[PDB]
C-alpha cells in the first residue's frame, strides 16, 4: 500500500518511512513508526501484512540482538541480510507463510554503506535505490531520472524534497507525514519529520 | 572387577571392553592380505573342524561391490552383518552419486558405524576387524580397520594367529614391486607358514582384485596354482 | 544414604550431592559484588596471567542485557551454559513483554532451571553460584545471588569462593550506612575489598563498573595503582 | 570409593573422568603452534612409524576443517572422527546460515558445548581428545585455541599437549619470542623443540610433520608442506647446532 | 454429501422471577417435514435449584446434556458440594468454546436461583458466550414470543403503566398463552407443553397438551 | 539397604518417606492458630548476615486473596509446589467464575505432592501450612510431603515443634480470641527461638472474612512486639 | 507462467576444447524491473560453473544448498569434484522435492578435472538430467535460443568464434524476448585460464 | 456495535453501546460490552462475543499470574502484547476480534488496539465496530487533550448517541467507564430514549 | 537375603516377598469392618488422628450413587484408585447410561493392579478396600489385597488386630442376614469396640459409618447420624 524509500550514497545510506496506519477506510494512527533499529549501524524497514510485521520485528531484532551480546561484536549488513533472507524462505514453505516486504539499510567499517532488498518471495538484491508498492513507481520515475553517484547528502535530501512534492500531486492515497533517517560512520541519525501542507 | 563397562575410563590407561574385542580378534584365524603394483591379493585359512563340512556354503573371500575385496580375521555372525551395512550403505551412496564408491569413503563410513557401536554403553563391540581393498583410480588400495573403530593403510598385513610372525616374515619377504601372481606366491606362502601343513585347494580361498575389477578365485585355479606352488 | 546419588536422602534428612557441590564453588575463584545507591560494581579476583597467552576470552564478568550484570563461582563451564541459556532467555523475554528485564525474573529462570535441573534422573546439577546485579525500576540497585541448590536470595553485598567468610567480614566491618552516592566512596569501597582480597596481588585485579543506566566498563590498571595509593594514603593517615 | 559413573561428583567437589581424560591425553602424539603474525604453523609427531604402512592421505592429524582452519588433534583416533565430521557439519551449516565464513569462536565455543553436554549428561563417555585451532577472522587475524575435554577452551599463543609437552611448554617459555613474525624462524623453533623433547635420534623427517597457514591477496591458503623442505630444515637446524658447538 | 447439521428445532422459554424460575418447552422431535415423536422434554433437571433446557441439533443436545451431568458429578465428588448456577454457566461456555472450530449447533438456556435465592436466566448461543437476563425465548419461535415478553414483563413500549413483580401463577397463564400464541403460527411447536418451576423447596413439574395437529 | 523408593521394609514403610520426614526437622519453625475470628501464622526467618535482606526471603506467601501458606524444608520443592497452586486456583476461579476452597486446595497439591517417580521424581521435602477462610468460616490446613492431609487447629512444624506443641496445648482451647492468640503465638516463638525477638526475625499474616484483603502486618508487628 | 515470474536465461555451448556459459543481468517483479546485477552463475569450485533460471528465491535457496553438500562432499574427500557427480547430486537435490518442488531449470557447464574434456547439461524442475554436445538452454524465452544455436554452431570451434557465436546468439534472442533483458554476462572458461566478458546489449 | 476509546489528561475515557444482534434479529440489549479484567485493566468486545470473551479472560489470568509471580502490577503495552501474541497463533482460522486495551500505567495513561489481524498500535483516540466512524467524526470534532471530566463525558455520550443514531446495529444501553491513575470507575449506563430526550431539545 | 529386594525376582521358595511386605504394610492401617444383610450393606471404619486439635482422618470416602469404599494402607496410591474408580464409574455411566455391576469393577481394579506387581518400576500398591454396591443381585462385600486376589465375602475386616472382628463375624454371620439396619449397625461396631484395647471407649469423633441400600444412596455419616447410631449400646463385659 504505502512505501518507504531508501536511497544509497556514497557514505550514507538516506531511508525514509511513512508515519500512516490506515484501515481500509481511516486512518487510525498519523503518526506510525515503522523503523526498527537493529543495532548501532543496521536498520530495517517493513511494509506487508499488519499482523506479520510486529513478528519479523520481535523475531530478526531480537535474534541479532542475541547475536550482538552473545559474540561481542556486531554483524555485517550483508550476513544480516541473508539471515533474514533464509527466515522468509524457510518459513514460506509451511502451513503459515509470511507476506511482508523489507529492505535492509547497513553501514560496514570495511564495506561503507549497504542498501538490500527484499519481496515477499523472499528474494536477496543489491541496489542502489529501491521499490514497493505504487509509490513504487512514482518515486523510481523520478529517482532514476536524477540519481548520481556521487551525490551529496544535502542534494540526496533536496532530491526527496523534489519526489515528495510529485508524490502529493498525483496519488490516489494521502500520505501526509514521512520520517527520515540517515546512517553515517556514527551511526543512525534522525533527521527532521518531512510533512508538507499541500495547497 | 572393573571396566565394566563402556561408560568410563580406567583410573590411567585405556578402554578394557576394546582390549578384549582385540584380544578375542587376535584369537581368530589367520589370514594375509598384499598390496602388489597392480592388485591386492587377499587369502584366509579355513579348515572345517571334521570332514562332515562342506566348502560351498560359507565363504570368507566376499565381494562389496564388483571392485572391492574384503576379509576379516574373528566372528563370522557378526561379519555378515556389518558386511550387510556395508552393502546397504553402498548402494545408498550409489544411489546418490551414481558413481561406484571409493574405499576410503568405505572405511569412513564403516569405521563410522563400528564407532557408533563402541559408542556406551549396552551392546558390546565387534570381535572383527577387517580388510578393505580395491582397484580404485588405478592406484589400489588395503585399509584395515578394528573394532575401535580406527583404520590404517598398509602395503602387506596379516591378522589372526601368529600375526606377528607372518608380519615378520611380510617384512622379510616381500617388498614393494612385485606382481599379481608374484603376490599369491608369496600370500601362500606366508598363510602355510603359519596354518597346518594339510592344506588344499579347500583350505584356503583366495580373492584378488584386477584393475579389471575384483575376482574371487574358484578352486579349479587354487589347485591349479597351489598344488606344490614352490 | 551414600554420595550416590542426588535422588535418596540421608537417613538424617540429607542431600549429600547438593551439599557437596558447594564446595566445588566454595574452592573456586573470589569475586565480589556490592551495590551502590546509583552506580553498581563488582570485580572477579585472581586473573593469573600465565606470560604467553590472551586472557580475552577467561572474562568471566559479563551480561546478558544491557542492564544487567553477570558473575559466577564454581567451575566454569557450567557458568557457560547457564549464561548462553539465559542471554536466550533474556531475549525470549524481551520477545514477549517489551520491558527491560527484571532481575527478579532471570533471577527465577537461572535458579529454577539449575532446580529442576537438579531434580531429574542423574543429571550433574551445575556447581557455580551466579552474581546478578542490575538496577531496572527507576534505577533500584539490585544483586541476588544463587546456588546450587537453586535458591535466590538477595543480599547488598556479596562474596564468595575462596575464603568468602573473611572476605564478608571485611563488608561487614565496612558497610556503614553513608556508602553511597557518594559514588567516589564506592568505588574506594571497591577498592578496599580488592586491598581485602585473599592475595590482593594489586595487578591480578579485574572490576567492572555501572551507573545503572550506561553500558559496563573495564577499567584500567593505572587508575587502580591510584586507588591503591590513596588506600596506603590513608593507612599512613590512620598511623 | 567414589568411582562409578562420569556422574555424580566425587566429594570434594572434584571430579574423575575429566581428570582421566587428561591422563587419556598425555599418552598421545605431540603438538605443537606458534606465535606468529602474517601466518600461523602447526607441528605432529608420527604415530606408528613402522615401514609398512602406505602415507596416501597426505594428513593424519591436520584436517583443512571449513578452507582456512586446520586443527591438529590428541587421544582417542576414532572419536576425533566423530568430532570432525560434526564441525565440518556446523562450520557448513554457518556458512549455509550467513554466507560468510565462522569467525572461530563460535566454532570452538560450539564444539566445546559439544563435548560438556556428554560431561554433564549421563551415562555417557565423554570424549578424551584435546584438539588445536588455527585460523583466521575478520577481526583478530591469525589465531589459536586449545579445546580440552572439560569444555574449557584457551586462547594461547603457543600451546601445550600432555607429558610429552610439559617440557615444550618450558622450552617455550624460556626460549619464549615476539615481534618476530618470520615464519622460518618460528619453524626453526619449533624444530629445536621436536628435536630435544622427542627421543628421535637426529629427527628423521618420515616421524615429523609440519602444516602451515598463510594469507594469500583473499585466500587464506592452507599449506600441508612435502619432505624436501624438512630435509633443508633439518640440515639448517643441524648446521645451527655446528654454530652452536663453536663455542668448544 | 454428508451434511454434518440437521435443524431439528424446539421452543425453549425460560423467566427469572423473584425467588423463582420457570423454564418451559414443547416436546415435539421433528426434521424436514415429518413427526419423529410427540415426546421429548427438552427440560432436564441438574440439581434441586438448576434446570437446563436445550434445543437445536438432537445428537449434540444429548451429548452435550450427558457431558454437564459428568461434570457436575466430578465438581460435587471432588469438591463436597453442588455448584451455583452461574458456575454451570461458566462451565458451559468453557465447553462451547472448547469446540469452537466445529461448533454445536444447539441453543441453551439455564434457570435456576442463585444463592440469595432469587432467580436467575443465564441465556447462551453456540459459540459460547452468555450473560444473566429476566427472560428469553430459544428456538425457532424466538421472534415469536420476544416482543410479547417485551410488553408484559418489561412493561416496554406502555405509558401509566406502573411496575407490578411478576408473581408466580401469573407467570404460569403467561407462559400457556404464550405457547398457545406461538403454537398456532409456528411449525416446530405443539402438542405438549413440560413446565418445570424452580423454587426454594425444589422442582415442580407440570404437563399442559397443546392441540394435537 | 532401603536402597530407593520401589522396595518396602519387611515391617512397613518407605523409609524414603521417612528420611523426608526427618528432612522437616532442619527447617525453622512456624506456627498458626485457628480461630473462628481468623486464622493468625507466624514464622521465623533464621537471619544470617545483615547483607541478608529480611524482606526478600519469603516464608509467608499469596495464593489467593484469602488464602496464605506457609513452607518448611526445602525451599524450591515448595517453591515449585507455590507455583503450581498459583496455576491451579486461577483455573477453578476460570472455569468456574468463584474461589477454589482451601481443603480443595489442598487436595490439588497432594494430588502430586506423591507423584513421585523417575521411570513410567524424588518425592518432595517440604510440610506446608495452609490458612484461608471459605464459605464455612476460616480454615487452617496442614499437609506434609506424604500428602497425608488433615485439618489441624493450632499446628506448629519444624525444629523445637515438640515443645511448641506442648506448651500450645497447654494454651490452646476452642474460643481464643484474635490478639491474645497473636501473642500467645509469638510468647512460644520466642521460647523456641535464639535471638532476640525484634521487627526482623518474625512476621504475621492474619487473614479475616471482612478483612480478606492484605494477609500481612507490617511494622505494626513491632507494636505487637513491644506489648510483651 | 510461475517460471515466468522474474524471466531468466541461460545458455551454455560446448566448443573445440573448451566450454562457454552466458546469463542475462535483469532482476525484477514481473514487468518490474529491480537491478542489473543480479547473479544467475555461480562458481562451484574450479573451472566448473552452474546456471540457474526461473524462480530467483529457489535459484539462491538451491545454489546456497548445493554448495553446501559440495563443500562437506570436497571436505570428506580432497579431491575436487566430477561433473557427472555433481548432475547426480543436483538431480538428487531436486528429487528429493518431488512433490513440493523448487521452481528451476538448472545448466550445469565444466569441464574434465583430468583431461580437458567439455561437459554440458541441464534437468528440469523434478531432476531430469539430459547431456548432449551442442548446446542446452533454460529460462522463459526457449525457441528463439533454440532457433539461433541450431542455425549457428558448428562441431569443432575456436574459442573466439564460440564466444562471437554465444554473443549474437543470446543478443539476438534477449532482444526477442520481453521479460528478460538489460545486458548480458559471458563466462568463457578453458583449461589455460577464465574468460569473463560483457556485452553492449540494448538496454530497452 | 460501536465502542470507542480517548484518552487526555485525567484518565481514559470507555464507552460503548449494549446492543448485540444475530442477523437481522436482535438477541439483546444489554449486553455488556466493555469486559472488566481488572481492577486495573478494561477490555470492550468488538466484533465477535466469544472471542473477545475467552482471550480478554485468559489474559485477566495471565496478568494475575504475573502479578503473583512478581509482587507487581503489570503494565498496559504488556497486555496488549501478550493477547496479540495468543490470538496471532490461529492467524486464518476465522477468528473475529477487535477489541481495546485500557489501563493505568508507571508512564501514565495506556491505550492499545489489539485486532485478530493482530495490528497492535498505540494511540490517543479509536473507535470500533461498524458505526464507529460515525463516532469518529463526532469524536474529532469534539477531541483536544485539555478537556474536562464532565466535558469527556458528555462527548463520549454524545458521540455514542450518534453513532447508534445512524447505524441500525447499534444501541441498547450506553455504558460510560473512566479510567483513573489509582483505579477505573464505572460512571454510568444510560439509556439512548432517555438521551434523545434529553439532547433532542 | 539378597533376593528379597525387588518384585521381578521370584524367591527360591517361590513366595514373593515383596508381596507380604505388601500385605503387613496394609495391616498398619486402621480398623474397619464391612458386612452387608440381604438388602443392606453397611460398611464402618475407624478414624485416626495426629494430635489432640488435630482433626481426624477420615477413611470412608464417596465413589458414586451406589458404590462407597473402605480403606486401609496408603493415601496416594488411596487417592489415585480413587480418582481410577470414579473414571471407571463415570465411563461407562456416560457410554452405557447404567450404574456398573462391582464385579466387573473389581476385576478392573485387580487388572489395574496386576501390572505394578509384574514388571519393574512401581511398587505395589498399599491398599485395603472394601467395596459395598447395588448390582441386579442385590448387595455385594468385597475386598482387595495388594496381590490383587479380589475376595467376595459376606463379613470381612482388615487392619490392626482386626482378628477379634473376624471371630465376632465368626459367631454372628448367622445372625447378620435376616436383621434391618440398625442392628445391623450395631453389630458392626460390635465388632469395631473389639478391634479397640479394652481401656477406653469408641468415642464419637472416631468412628464414621456408611449405608448403601437397594433403594437407598450411598451416604457417609460422622459424629450426627451416628449419635443416634451410637446410642443403644450396652459397655463391654468386664
Amino acid at each position: 500500500m504505502e512505501y518507504l524509500i531508501g536511497i544509497q550514497g556514497p557514505d550514507y545510506v538516506l531511508v525514509a518511512s511513512d508515519r500512516v496506519a490506515a484501515s481500509n477506510i481511516v486512518q487510525m494512527k498519523d503518526d506510525h513508526d515503522k523503523m526498527f533499529k537493529m543495532s548501532e549501524k543496521i536498520l530495517l524497514l517493513c511494509v506487508g501484512e499488519a499482523g506479520d510485521t510486529v513478528q519479523f520485528a520481535e523475531y530478526i531484532q531480537k535474534n541479532v540482538q542475541l547475536y550482538k551480546m552473545r559474540n561481542g561484536y556486531e554483524l555485517s549488513p550483508t550476513a544480516a541480510a541473508n539471515f533474514t533472507r533464509r527466515n522468509l524462505a524457510d518459513c514460506l514453505r509451511s502451513r503459515t507463510p509470511y507476506h511482508v516486504n523489507l529492505l535492509l539499510a547497513g553501514y560496514d567499517e570495511h564495506e561503507g554503506p549497504a542498501l538490500y532488498y527484499m519481496d515477499y518471495l523472499a528474494a536477496l538484491a543489491k541496489a542502489p535505490f529501491a521499490a514497493h508498492g505504487y509509490g513504487a513507481f512514482l518515486t523510481l520515475s523520478i529517482l532514476d531520472r536524477y540519481y548520481t553517484p556521487t551525490i551529496s547528502r544535502e542534494r540526496a535530501v533536496e532530491l526527496l524534497r523534489k519526489c515528495l512534492e510529485e508524490l502529493q500531486k498525483r496519488f490516489i492515497l494521502n500520505l501526509p507525514t514521512f520520517s527520515v533517517r540517515i546512517i553515517d560512520k556514527n551511526g543512525i541519525h534522525d533527521l527532521d519529520n518531512i510533512s508538507f501542507p499541500k495547497q | 572387577g572393573y571396566s565394566f563397562s563402556l561408560t568410563t575410563f580406567s583410573p590411567s590407561g585405556k578402554l578394557v571392553q576394546i582390549e578384549y574385542a582385540l584380544a578375542a580378534v587376535a584369537g581368530g584365524a589367520p589370514s594375509v592380505g598384499i598390496k602388489a603394483a597392480n592388485g591386492v591379493v587377499l587369502a584366509t585359512e579355513k579348515k572345517q573342524k571334521s570332514i562332515l563340512y562342506d566348502e560351498r556354503s560359507v565363504h570368507k573371500v566376499e565381494p562389496i561391490t564388483k571392485h572391492i575385496g574384503l576379509v576379516y580375521s574373528g566372528m563370522g555372525p557378526d561379519y555378515r552383518v556389518l558386511v550387510h551395512r556395508a552393502r546397504k550403505l553402498a548402494q545408498q551412496y550409489y544411489l546418490v552419486y551414481q558413481e561406484p564408491i571409493p574405499t576410503a569413503q568405505l572405511v569412513q563410513r564403516v569405521a563410522s558405524v563400528m564407532q557408533e557401536y563402541t559408542q556406551s554403553g549396552g551392546v558390546r563391540p565387534f570381535g572383527v576387524s577387517l580388510l578393505i581393498c580395491g582397484w580404485n583410480e588405478g592406484r589400489p588400495y588395503l585399509f584395515q580397520s578394528d573394532p575401535s573403530g580406527a583404520y590404517f593403510a598398509w602395503k602387506a598385513t596379516a591378522m589372526g594367529k601368529n600375526y606377528v610372525n607372518g608380519k615378520t616374515f611380510l617384512e622379510k619377504r616381500y617388498n614393494e614391486d612385485l606382481e599379481l601372481e608374484d603376490a599369491i606366491h608369496t600370500a601362500i606362502l606366508t598363510l602355510k607358514e603359519s596354518f597346518e601343513g594339510q592344506m588344499t585347494e579347500d583350505n584356503i580361498e583366495v580373492g584378488i582384485c584386477n584393475e579389471a575389477g575384483f575376482r574371487r578365485l574358484t578352486p579349479t585355479e587354487v589347485k591349479d596354482y597351489l598344488a606344490a606352488i614352490a | 544414604s551414600y554420595d550416590r546419588a542426588i535422588t535418596v536422602f540421608s537417613p538424617d534428612g540429607h542431600l549429600f550431592q547438593v551439599e557437596y557441590a558447594q564446595e566445588a564453588v566454595k574452592k573456586g575463584s573470589t569475586a565480589v559484588g556490592v551495590r551502590g545507591r546509583d552506580i553498581v560494581v563488582l570485580g572477579v579476583e585472581k586473573k593469573s596471567v600465565a606470560k604467553l597467552q590472551d586472557e580475552r576470552t577467561v572474562r568471566k564478568i559479563c551480561a546478558l542485557d544491557d542492564n544487567v550484570c553477570m558473575a559466577f563461582a564454581g567451575l566454569t563451564a557450567d557458568a557457560r551454559i547457564v549464561i548462553n541459556r539465559a542471554r536466550v532467555e533474556c531475549q525470549s523475554h524481551r520477545l514477549t513483554v517489551e520491558d527491560p528485564v527484571t532481575v527478579e525474573y532471570i533471577t527465577r529462570y537461572i535458579a529454577s532451571l539449575k532446580q529442576r535441573y537438579t531434580q531429574s534422573n542423574g543429571r550433574r546439577p551445575f556447581g557455580i553460584s551466579a552474581l546478578i546485579v542490575g538496577f531496572d525500576f527507576d534505577g533500584t540497585p539490585r544483586l541476588y545471588q544463587t546456588d546450587p541448590s537453586g535458591t535466590y536470595h538477595a543480599w547488598k553485598a556479596n562474596a564468595i569462593g575462596r575464603g568468602a567468610k573473611s572476605v564478608r567480614e571485611f563488608l561487614e566491618k565496612n558497610y556503614t550506612d553513608e556508602a553511597i552516592e557518594t559514588d567516589d566512596l564506592t568505588i574506594k569501597l571497591v577498592i578496599k575489598a580488592l586491598l581485602e582480597v585473599v592475595q590482593s596481588g594489586g595487578k591480578n585485579i579485574e572490576l567492572a563498573v555501572m551507573r545503572r543506566d550506561q553500558s559496563l566498563k573495564i577499567l584500567n590498571p593505572e587508575e587502580i595503582e591510584k586507588y591503591v595509593a590513596e588506600i596506603e594514603k590513608e593507612k599512613e593517615e590512620n598511623e | 570409593r567414589y568411582d562409578s559413573r562420569t556422574t555424580i561428583f566425587s566429594p570434594e567437589g572434584r571430579l574423575y573422568q575429566v581428570e582421566y581424560a587428561m591422563e587419556a591425553i598425555g599418552h598421545a602424539g605431540t603438538c605443537l603452534g606458534i606465535l606468529a603474525n602474517d601466518g600461523v604453523l602447526l607441528a605432529a609427531e608420527r604415530r606408528n612409524i613402522h615401514k609398512l604402512l602406505d602415507e596416501v592421505f597426505f594428513s593424519e592429524k591436520i584436517y583443512k576443517l571449513n578452507e582456512d582452519m586446520a586443527c591438529s588433534v590428541a587421544g582417542i583416533t576414532s572419536d576425533a572422527n566423530v568430532l570432525t565430521n560434526e564441525l565440518r557439519l556446523i562450520a557448513q551449516r554457518y556458512l549455509l546460515q550467513y554466507q560468510e565464513p565462522i569467525p572461530c569462536e563460535q566454532l570452538v565455543t560450539a564444539l566445546c558445548d559439544i563435548k560438556q553436554a556428554y560431561t554433564q549428561f549421563g551415562g555417557k563417555r565423554p570424549f578424551g581428545v584435546s584438539l588445536l585451532y588455527i585460523g583466521w577472522d575478520k577481526h583478530y587475524g591469525f589465531q589459536l585455541y586449545q579445546s580440552d575435554p572439560s569444555g574449557n577452551y584457551g586462547g594461547w599463543k603457543a600451546t601445550c599437549i600432555g607429558n610429552n609437552s610439559a617440557a615444550a611448554v618450558s622450552m617455550l617459555k624460556q626460549d619464549y619470542k615476539e615481534g618476530e613474525m618470520t615464519l622460518k624462524s618460528a619453524l626453526a623453533l619449533a624444530i629445536k623443540v621436536l628435536n630435544k623433547t622427542m627421543d628421535v635420534s637426529k629427527l628423521s623427517a618420515e616421524k615429523v610433520e609440519i602444516a602451515t597457514l598463510t594469507r594469500e591477496n583473499g585466500k587464506t591458503v592452507i599449506r600441508v608442506l612435502k619432505q624436501k623442505e624438512v630435509e633443508q630444515l633439518i640440515k639448517k637446524h643441524e648446521e645451527e647446532e655446528a654454530k652452536a658447538e663453536r663455542e668448544k | 454429501r454428508f451434511s454434518p447439521y440437521v435443524f431439528n428445532g424446539g421452543t425453549i422459554l425460560a423467566i427469572a422471577g423473584e425467588d423463582f424460575a420457570i423454564v418451559a418447552s414443547d416436546t415435539r422431535l421433528s426434521e424436514g417435514f415429518s413427526i419423529h415423536t410427540r415426546d421429548s422434554p427438552k427440560c432436564y433437571k441438574l440439581t434441586d435449584k438448576t434446570v437446563i433446557g436445550c434445543s437445536g441439533f438432537h445428537g449434540d443436545c444429548l451429548t452435550l446434556t450427558k457431558i454437564i451431568e459428568a461434570r457436575l458429578k466430578m465438581y460435587k465428588h471432588s469438591n463436597n458440594k453442588a455448584m451455583t448456577t452461574g458456575a454451570i454457566a461458566a462451565m458451559l461456555s468453557t465447553i462451547l468454546y472448547s469446540r469452537r472450530f466445529f461448533p454445536y449447533y444447539v441453543y441453551n438456556i439455564i434457570g435456576g436461583l442463585d444463592e440469595e435465592g432469587k432467580g436467575a436466566v443465564y441465556s447462551f448461543d453456540p459459540v459460547g458466550s452468555y450473560q444473566r437476563d429476566s427472560f428469553k425465548a430459544g428456538g425457532s419461535a424466538s421472534a415469536m414470543l420476544q416482543p410479547l415478553l417485551d410488553n408484559q414483563v418489561g412493561f416496554k413500549n406502555m405509558q401509566n403503566v406502573e411496575h407490578v413483580p411478576l408473581s408466580l401463577d401469573r407467570a404460569m397463564r403467561l407462559v400457556k398463552d404464550v405457547f398457545i400464541s406461538a403454537a398456532e403460527r409456528d411449525v416446530y411447536t405443539g402438542d405438549a407443553l413440560r413446565i418445570c418451576i424452580v423454587t426454594k423447596e425444589g422442582i415442580r413439574e407440570e404437563t399442559v397438551s397443546l392441540r394435537k395437529d | 539397604y532401603d536402597r530407593g523408593v520401589n522396595t518396602f521394609s519387611p515391617e512397613g514403610r518407605l523409609f524414603q518417606v521417612e528420611y523426608a520426614i526427618e528432612a522437616i526437622k532442619l527447617g525453622s519453625t512456624a506456627i498458626g492458630i485457628q480461630t473462628s475470628e481468623g486464622v493468625c501464622l507466624a514464622v521465623e526467618k533464621r537471619i544470617t548476615s545483615p547483607l541478608m535482606e529480611p524482606s526478600s526471603i519469603e516464608k509467608i506467601v499469596e495464593i489467593d486473596a484469602h488464602i496464605g501458606c506457609a513452607m518448611s524444608g526445602l525451599i524450591a520443592d515448595a517453591k515449585t509446589l507455590i507455583d503450581k497452586a498459583r496455576v491451579e486456583t486461577q483455573n477453578h476461579w476460570f472455569t468456574y467464575n468463584e474461589t477454589m476452597t482451601v481443603e480443595s486446595v489442598t487436595q490439588a497439591v497432594s494430588n502430586l505432592a506423591l507423584q513421585f517417580g523417575e521411570e513410567d521424581s524424588r518425592p518432595f521435602g517440604v510440610a506446608l501450612l495452609f490458612g484461608g477462610v471459605d464459605e464455612k468460616g476460616p480454615q487452617l490446613f496442614h499437609m506434609d510431603p506424604s500428602g497425608t492431609f488433615v485439618q489441624c487447629d493450632a499446628r506448629a512444624i519444624g525444629s523445637a515443634s515438640e515443645g511448641a506443641q506442648s506448651s500450645l496445648q497447654e494454651v490452646y482451647h476452642k474460643s481464643m480470641t484474635l490478639k491474645e492468640a497473636i501473642k500467645s503465638s509469638l510468647i512460644i516463638l520466642k521460647q523456641v527461638m535464639e535471638e532476640k525477638l525484634n521487627a526482623t526475625n518474625i512476621e504475621l499474616a492474619t487473614v479475616q472474612p471482612g478483612q480478606n484483603f492484605h494477609m500481612f502486618t507490617k511494622e505494626e508487628l513491632e507494636e505487637v512486639i513491644k506489648d510483651i | 507462467s510461475i517460471m515466468s515470474y522474474n524471466g531468466g536465461a541461460v545458455m551454455a555451448m560446448k566448443g573445440k576444447n573448451c566450454v562457454a556459459i552466458a546469463a542475462d543481468r535483469r532482476f525484477g517483479i514481473q514487468a518490474q524491473m529491480v537491478t542489473t546485477d543480479f547473479q544467475k552463475i555461480f562458481p562451484m569450485g574450479d573451472r566448473l560453473y552452474i546456471g540457474l533460471a526461473g524462480l530467483a528465491t529457489d535459484v539462491q535457496t538451491v545454489a546456497q544448498r548445493l554448495k553446501f553438500r559440495l563443500n562437506l562432499y570436497e571436505l570428506k574427500e580432497g579431491r575436487q569434484i566430477k561433473p557427472y557427480t555433481l548432475m547426480s547430486m543436483v538431480a538428487n537435490l531436486l528429487y528429493e522435492k518431488r512433490f513440493g518442488p523448487y521452481y528451476t531449470e538448472p545448466v550445469i557447464a565444466g569441464l574434465d578435472p583430468k583431461t580437458f574434456k567439455p561437459f554440458i547439461c541441464s534437468l528440469d524442475l523434478i531432476g531430469c538430467p539430459m547431456v548432449t554436445d551442442d548446446f542446452v538452454v533454460s529460462g522463459t524465452c526457449a525457441e528463439q535460443m533454440y532457433g539461433m544455436c541450431e542455425s549457428l554452431w558448428e562441431p569443432n570451434m575456436d574459442p573466439d568464434h564460440l564466444f562471437e557465436t554465444i554473443s549474437q546468439a543470446m543478443l539476438n534472442a534477449v532482444d526477442r524476448d520481453a521479460v528478460s533483458g538489460m545486458g548480458v554476462i559471458v563466462h568463457i572458461i578453458e583449461k589455460d585460464k577464465i574468460t569473463t566478458r560483457t556485452l553492449k546489449a540494448r538496454m530497452d | 456495535t460501536t465502542t470507542l476509546a480517548f484518552k487526555f489528561r485525567h484518565g481514559v475515557i470507555v464507552a460503548a453501546d449494549s446492543r448485540a444482534t444475530a442477523g437481522a434479529y436482535i438477541a439483546s440489549q444489554t449486553v455488556k460490552k466493555v469486559i472488566e479484567i481488572n481492577p486495573y485493566l478494561l477490555g470492550t468486545m468488538a466484533g465477535g462475543a466469544a472471542d473477545c470473551s475467552f482471550w480478554e479472560r485468559l489474559l485477566a489470568r495471565q496478568c494475575r499470574i504475573y502479578e503473583l509471580r512478581n509482587k507487581e502490577r503489570i503494565s498496559v503495552a504488556a497486555a496488549s502484547k501478550l493477547l496479540a501474541n495468543m490470538v496471532y497463533q490461529y492467524k486464518g482460522m476465522g477468528l473475529s476480534m477487535g477489541t481495546m486495551i485500557c489501563g493505568w500505567d508507571k508512564r501514565g495513561p495506556g491505550l492499545y488496539y489489539v485486532d485478530s489481524e493482530g495490528n497492535r498500535i498505540s494511540g490517543a483516540t479509536f473507535s470500533v465496530g461498524s458505526g464507529s466512524v460515525y463516532a469518529y467524526g463526532v469524536m474529532d470534532r469534539g477531541y483536544s487533550y485539555d478537556l474536562e471530566v464532565e466535558q469527556a463525558y458528555d462527548l463520549a455520550r454524545r458521540a455514542i448517541y450518534q453513532a447508534t443514531y445512524r447505524d441500525a446495529y447499534s444501541g441498547g444501553a450506553v455504558n460510560l467507564y473512566h479510567v483513573r491513575e489509582d483505579g477505573w470507575i464505572r460512571v454510568s449506563s444510560d439509556n439512548v430514549a432517555d438521551l434523545h430526550e434529553k439532547y433532542s431539545g | 537375603n539378597q533376593y528379597d529386594n525387588d518384585v521381578t525376582v521370584w524367591s527360591p521358595q517361590g513366595r514373593i516377598h515383596q508381596i507380604e511386605y505388601a500385605m503387613e504394610a496394609v495391616k498398619q492401617g486402621s480398623a474397619t469392618v464391612g458386612l452387608k444383610s440381604k438388602t443392606h450393606a453397611v460398611l464402618v471404619a475407624l478414624k485416626r488422628a495426629q494430635s489432640e486439635l488435630a482433626a481426624h482422618q477420615k477413611k470412608i470416602l464417596h465413589v458414586d450413587n451406589h458404590i462407597g469404599i473402605s480403606i486401609a494402607g496408603l493415601t496416594a496410591d488411596a487417592r489415585l484408585l480413587c480418582n481410577f474408580m470414579r473414571q471407571e464409574c463415570l465411563d461407562s455411566r456416560f457410554v452405557f447410561d447404567r450404574p456398573l455391576p462391582v464385579s466387573r469393577l473389581v476385576s478392573l481394579i485387580g487388572s489395574k493392579t496386576q501390572i505394578p506387581t509384574q514388571r519393574y518400576g512401581r511398587r505395589p500398591y498399599g491398599v485395603g478396600l472394601l467395596i459395598a454396591g447395588y448390582d441386579d443381585m442385590g448387595p455385594h462385600i468385597f475386598q482387595t489385597c495388594p496381590s490383587a486376589n479380589y475376595f467376595d465375602c459376606r463379613a470381612m475386616s482388615i487392619g490392626a488386630r482386626s482378628q477379634s472382628a473376624r471371630t465376632y463375624l465368626e459367631r454372628h454371620m448367622s445372625e447378620f442376614m435376616e436383621c434391618n439396619l440398625n442392628e445391623l449397625v450395631k453389630h458392626g461396631l460390635r465388632a469395631l469396640r473389639e478391634t479397640l484395647p479394652a481401656e477406653q471407649d469408641l468415642t464419637t469423633k472416631n468412628v464414621s459409618i456408611g449405608i448403601v441400600g437397594k433403594d437407598l444412596e450411598f451416604t457417609i455419616y460422622d459424629d450426627d447420624d451416628v449419635s443416634p447410631f451410637l446410642e443403644g449400646l450396652e459397655e463391654r463385659p468386664q
